């Protein structure tokens, strides 16, 4: 299938090269996965979701988003002209309030709540998680994620927007996940985007337009929108059958596109997440 | 402690 006119970073990650407009890929675009979107909430009555996505936990008084992050990273997974994979379950979990904090505490039981629901959803191709969010160090941040990861749930968290490298943030610092940093459309890194040996793979992040609340779309730029083509991949490439949750984001790695990208640091991997699709 | 949107 083909998508013309299609925001720069579907086409990038359909793509050997820069700078071109139509995004490539298979029809079955992740029918049959699930991802949950661990963030502020989904605006789940947008029309670019068709229904698909659902709202399934809060730990506010409501679980409306208010903010506008998580309907945006939930566009890119999943929204029919801004995602990655168009055919996907949405499940949100408000776990940030509308000003876009968290506990700890609170993200924790999020990604437990997530290693269970799983077994009450209908998601026989799998399933993955998005963490576009993070903070300081936190052992038990990081064991929660491990944790959701070993439950069979493909764990894409953000690799932070500091500059910095993420080995000094969680759940990025993670080991068993897939942490993910952010490239523009010129192939540099983004020069907020943290660096380092724990990145797996970096995604499209800078200008990403994408679903906003009110019906609304707007452009922004973070780790925390690189992260959401990596999931949705993620979750495409499984319905392919290519891969597994436990094996998915080194697939993602052994097939990325290398040494692509300019502005990467020493030590840091030079992948860009690359859908292999040949028409 | 509080974990930030990204
Ligand atoms: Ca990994």
């Amino acid at each position: 299938a083909a998508q013309t006119n299609a925001p720069w970073g579907l086409a990038r990650i359909s793509s050997t090269s820069p700078g071109t407009s139509t995004y490539y890929y298979d029809e079955s675009a992740g029918q049959g996965s699930c991802v949950y979107v661990i963030d502020t909430g989904i605006e789940a009555s947008h029309p670019e979701f068709e229904g698909r996505a659902q709202m399934v936990k809060t730990y506010y008084y409501s679980s409306r988003d208010g903010n506008g992050h998580g309907t945006h990273c939930a566009g890119t997974v999943g929204s029919r002209t801004y995602g990655v994979a168009k055919k996907t379950q949405l499940f949100g979990v408000k776990v940030l309030d509308d000003n876009g904090s968290g506990q700890y505490s609170t993200i924790i039981a999020g990604m437990d709540f997530v290693a269970s629901d799983k077994n009450n959803r209908n998601c026989p191709k799998g399933v993955v998680a998005s963490l576009s969010l993070g903070g300081g160090y936190s052992s038990s941040v990081n064991s929660a994620a491990a944790r959701l990861q070993s439950s069979g749930v493909m764990v894409a968290v953000a690799a932070g927007n500091n500059n910095a490298d993420a080995r000094n943030y969680s759940p990025a610092s993670e080991p068993s996940v897939c942490t993910v940093g952010a490239s523009d459309r010129y192939d540099r890194r983004s020069s907020f985007s943290n660096y380092g040996s724990v990145l797996d793979i970096f995604g499209p992040g800078t200008d990403i337009l994408s679903t906003w609340i009110g019906g609304s779309t707007r452009s922004i730029s973070g780790t925390s929108m690189a992260t959401p083509h990596v999931a949705g991949l993620a979750a495409y490439l499984m319905t392919l059958g290519k891969t597994t949750a436990a094996s998915a984001c080194r697939y993602i790695a052994d097939t990325a596109n290398k040494g692509d990208l300019s502005n990467i640091p020493f030590g840091t991997v030079n992948l860009l997440a690359y859908n292999n699709y040949q028409a | 402690a509080a974990a930030s949107v990204k």
